[PDB]
RNA sequence: GUAAGAAGCCCGGCUCGCUGGCGUGGAGCCGGGGUGGAAUGCGAGUGCCUAGUGGGCCACUUUUGGUAAGCAGAACUGGC
RNA sequence: UAUAGGGGCGAAAGACUAAUCGAACCAUCUAGUAGCUGGUUCCCUCCGAAGUUUCCCUCAGGAUAGCUGGCGCUCUCGCCC
RNA sequence: CGGCUACCCACCCGACCCGUCUUGAAACACGGACCAAGGAGUCUAACACGUGCGCGAGUCGGGGGCUCGCACGAAAGCCGCCGUGGCGCAAUGAAGGUGAAGGCCGGCGCGCUCGCCGGCCGAGGUGGGAUCCCGAGGCCUCUCCAGUCCGCCGAGGGGCACCACCGGCCCGUCUCGCCCGCCGCGCCGGGGAGGUGGAGCACGAGCGCACGUGUUAGGACCCGAAAGAUGGUGAACUAUG
RNA sequence: AGGCUAAAUACCGGCACGAGACCGAUAGUCAACAAGUACCGUAAGGGAAAGUUGAAAAGAACUUUGAAGAGAGAGUUCAA
């Protein structure tokens, strides 16, 4: 009952601007967005409240 | 009395090899004969390195054994190592160079035979070079041992950079007094 | 069950024959070979004992 | 009591450990017992296979082992209903059934 | 082996390797780490700096399970897949590149070292470093994030 | 229970049991402890020595090999 | 305590974000030249591990307190 | 017959409580700990101390440095310098 | 006839009774009447160092499983899509986290205390450094001539390990300033130049077993107390009803 | 805030059981034996010492001194 599945995906050509788009900064941007997801919502609520 | 000096009878030396390896004793016999009968200081140093222990013969690495032959003047010379030459995961290309060492590992022998070189032993090296002509004697990274990084004048008094013994390298284990200025003194 | 130095052991998983330290280990043949005796100093068998 | 440069040691031997020393002198004995237990099961019980009930493909809950795979416990009653068989009828067929496993 | 023991050699000597004057009886200095601040300060200090005091925050119910991220280097990045694979995939055929997945090998984060040859590959990992990402961009490979 | 307080007797002999040592070997003396303004001089001077010394020293070596 | 040389002496040239009348000064780097540089004796440097020791005493000389001590306390050297 | 162990009893001596009482007897924890006495078992060879610095509720003790032994490693000589 | 000797005696000389506390023992210091047997540094766990062996960026089956029932078999052999796991291959931070490659050449922006494009090399430099390499030179019974022959070296070069210094990279803090990207243009991220703290990197040397030394905790080299606690037994002596 | 349930696990008591790089009558359990026995303390409780003739008693018929213990002859046994 193990059945360690072996997905291979051997042959593919190097592709378009995904290799320019998937840099290291996406992880830091996602980390900062996850850390500051709530405080931006609170500031948007305060900006909608104070008119 | 005669000797007003101190009595230091034996200097430091190890005369006979402490290992009970029969093959190492036969190589000790052969290179002792060559060292006392060929006037070859190469055979002198190789016989001393066979007298040398298991620990003080560190394992050579394949990248270092490539780079010490990549220097100009080492094209057709043979890299003689008293010790083991091991595989390196870092390398990508292996030249057509010759190896003369004891107990080369399996992956290293496989990659050298795929690259096209020639591995030998010390008896074949003696049959090819009695005086040791055309050889370069190599040694390995002794000071990079984990044991030698604990060794110094102190662990931390002029900060000393010499690795105090502890169980777990991290928080709560030897990081408070003498390791920072906010909690007591600082080294 | 053990194999030669060319192939691995087929019955065992990850075993090979060990490294052989001295391949042609005839020490008398080596020390009486012409390549070794070509590079010898001289047979020095004088004793040179104590002179009174 | 301490000495030259060696690691600070705190062994947990201040408690009277000499009474409770469990040393595995009966480890080949338990091995022979458990061999005979498995053989007596395979003889006397059934022509059912050893490790009788079938175990599921199960992913391990971690950020560490969830890339790997595991034989679970039971077949997760919604899965068993989609397969279309009764619960204890499946248990007598040989299907291992766990009512807790969700999907 | 009691025949190789120093006790067998020291039979005949009166004080048995511990002196007549000092008289090592039971426990002259204490027991264990006794006197860590009072009278053994030159051995707890000057051989174990940092042994006394609190250092930082206290994470209640910590596991060595959530911080599981074994790091792979760019030196180790090639031998996770066999050499036959990269040779037969980069033997002058086309611009195709093999995928080296470190998650199947068991490593999560790719870190940056040297020795990264001209032949580009596609590396899939859950985490990266900016140096390794720049090395992959310099050799021409592609960066792919997985989860 | 009065004991002997302090002495330096039998001390120079223990000093000369092992032959009191000069440090005796410092080639290319250590550099820490020197003026930080002087270090801001010297490190920038060394790295621009590493950068911009090629052509003038090469032509000077050619000129002195031609003249000597 | 220091110096009695090849780790030293001199010449030529680069760099400096230090300094600044000045290509001024100072440091670093590069190339070249000649080793016979006080006496005597000795083959040296360095790394690891560790026992015992942590009660001392006497003598020439210089000395502290005491009237003095085989008294108490110091310095060099030697001895137990 | 009643009072049984930090309990009894005492015209009071801290006396008596099974030859033991200013805290009974037997067993267990317990082989309690001791920086404190005494002892520590065959031969030969080589090397070979100290009673000193500093710290400690430290002064009959310990830690550290010094003195010492063992294990080596790096080199150097044997052929006018 | 010769004979040293675990036989006895005599003579000349020297010679206080051993063991240990001590600066000092034959001591008017302590133990020892004599003899036979027993009698004191062991074992486990952990660490450190040294040595020996196997494999070696890997290593290790101690946890289980497989063999036909075997006295030695409570052994041994094997697993490998049983490597789960321990140690090592990455460190620094209290933490969020971050995480070790640079150098050369040509062109471009004011080669501007300044970035980009294309190609090449690749774990940096200096001073020592066993060894190794090239080699002027001269040496062998009569001449021009040669090849191995007898036969070393002035000088030069690449430089193992390691030492000393300089330089570089990574992590957390400090100072100064500018630039870049947008799964969304924000108290968002990233990058540069300097001096610091690290048990770091700067081609890795570990893992397992065994032996030796030292330390710790366990009764821990052997014997030794005044004492504390727990549970029971005694008013047949004596004290008082 | 109601309940049951075999397996893997533990066992120095007990009934048989097999093995031992263990010990050898001052050792090994206190105890190889009429051993928790003799004995001690009012009691709780404490607690020993102690193996070996020979192949088989064939354990010395008979004579003799002494009242016997014992002894000299004689005999059994490879050996008194
Ligand atoms: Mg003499
Ligand atoms: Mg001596
Ligand atoms: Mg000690
Ligand atoms: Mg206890
Ligand atoms: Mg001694
Ligand atoms: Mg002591
Ligand atoms: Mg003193
Ligand atoms: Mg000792
Ligand atoms: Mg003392
Ligand atoms: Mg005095
Ligand atoms: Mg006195
Ligand atoms: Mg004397
Ligand atoms: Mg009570
Ligand atoms: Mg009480
Ligand atoms: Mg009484
Ligand atoms: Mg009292
Ligand atoms: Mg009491
Ligand atoms: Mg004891
Ligand atoms: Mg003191
Ligand atoms: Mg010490
Ligand atoms: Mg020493
Ligand atoms: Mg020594
Ligand atoms: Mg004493
Ligand atoms: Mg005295
Ligand atoms: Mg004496
Ligand atoms: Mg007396
Ligand atoms: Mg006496
Ligand atoms: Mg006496
Ligand atoms: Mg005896
Ligand atoms: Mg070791
Ligand atoms: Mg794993
Ligand atoms: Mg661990
Ligand atoms: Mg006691
Ligand atoms: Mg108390
Ligand atoms: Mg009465
Ligand atoms: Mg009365
Ligand atoms: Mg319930
Ligand atoms: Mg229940
Ligand atoms: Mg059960
Ligand atoms: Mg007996
Ligand atoms: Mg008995
Ligand atoms: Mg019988
Ligand atoms: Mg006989």
């Amino acid at each position: 009952p193990v059945r360690n599945v072996y997905k291979k995906e051997k042959a593919r050509v190097i592709t378009e601007e995904e290799k320019n788009f998937k840099a290291f900064a996406s992880l830091r941007m996602a980390r900062a967005n996850a850390r500051l997801f709530g405080i931006r919502a609170k500031r948007a609520k305060e900006a909608a409240e104070q008119d | 009395g005669v000797d007003i000096r101190h009595n230091k009878d034996r200097k430091v030396r190890r005369k006979e090899p402490k290992s009970q390896d029969i093959y190492l004793r036969l190589l000790v016999k052969l290179y002792r004969f060559l060292a006392r009968r060929t006037n070859s200081t190469f055979n002198q140093v190789v016989l001393k390195r066979l007298f040398m222990s298991r620990t003080n013969r560190p394992p050579l690495s394949l990248s270092r054994m490539i780079r010490k032959m990549k220097l100009p003047g080492r094209e057709n010379k043979t890299a003689v190592v008293v010790g083991t030459i091991t595989d390196d995961v870092r390398v990508q290309e292996v030249p057509k160079l010759k190896v003369c060492a004891l107990r080369v590992t399996s992956r290293a022998r496989s990659r050298i035979l795929r690259a096209g070189g020639k591995i030998l032993t010390f008896d074949q090296l003696a049959l090819d070079s009695p005086k040791g002509c055309g050889t370069v004697l190599l040694s390995g990274p002794r000071k990079g041992r984990e044991v030698y990084r604990h060794f110094g004048k102190a662990p931390g008094t002029p900060h000393s950079h010499t690795k105090p013994y502890v169980r777990s390298k991290g928080r709560k284990f030897e990081r408070a007094r003498g390791r920072r200025a906010s909690r007591g003194y600082k080294n | 069950l053990y194999g030669t130095w060319r192939k691995a052991a087929s019955l065992k998983s990850n075993y090979n024959l060990p490294m052989h330290k001295m391949i042609n280990t005839d020490l008398s043949r080596i020390l009486k070979s012409p390549e070794i005796q070509r590079a010898l100093r001289a047979p020095r068998k004088k004793i040179h004992r104590r002179v009174l | 009591a301490p000495s030259r440069n060696g690691m600070v040691l705190k062994p947990h031997f201040h408690k009277d450990w000499q009474r409770r020393v469990a040393t595995w002198f009966n480890q080949p004995a338990r091995k022979i017992r458990r061999r005979k237990a498995r053989q007596a099961k395979a003889r006397r019980i059934a022509p059912r296979p050893a490790s009788g009930p079938i175990r599921p493909i199960v992913r391990c809950p971690t950020v560490r082992y969830h890339t790997k795979v595991r034989a679970g416990r039971g077949f997760s009653l919604e899965e068993l209903r989609v397969a279309g068989i009764h619960k204890k009828v499946a248990r007598t067929i040989g299907i291992s059934v766990d009512p807790r496993r969700r999907n | 082996p009691s025949r190789l023991r120093k006790t067998r050699k020291l039979r005949g000597h009166v004080s048995h390797g511990h002196g007549r004057i000092g008289k090592h009886r039971k426990h002259p200095g204490g027991r264990g780490n006794a006197g860590g601040l009072h009278h053994h300060r030159i051995n707890f200090d000057k051989y174990h700096p940092g042994y006394f005091g609190k250092v930082g925050m206290k994470h209640y119910h910590l596991k060595r399970n959530q911080s599981f991220c074994p790091t792979v280097n760019l030196d180790k990045l090639w031998t996770l897949v066999s050499e036959q694979t990269r040779v037969n995939a980069a033997k002058n055929k086309t611009g195709a590149a093999p995928i080296i997945d470190v998650v199947r090998s068991g490593y999560y984060k790719v870190l940056g070292k040297g020795k990264l040859p001209k032949q580009p590959v596609i590396v899939k990992a859950k985490f990266f470093s900016r140096r390794a990402e720049e090395k992959i961009k310099s050799v021409g490979g592609a960066c792919v994030l997985v989860a | 229970a009065k004991s002997k307080n302090h002495t330096t007797h039998n001390q120079s002999r223990k000093w000369h049991r092992n032959g009191i040592k000069k440090p005796r070997s410092q080639r290319y003396e250590s550099l820490k402890g020197v003026d930080p303004k002087f270090l801001r001089n010297m490190r920038f001077a060394k790295k621009h020595n590493k950068k911009g010394l090629k052509k003038m020293q090469a032509n000077n070596a050619k000129a002195m090999s031609a003249r000597a």
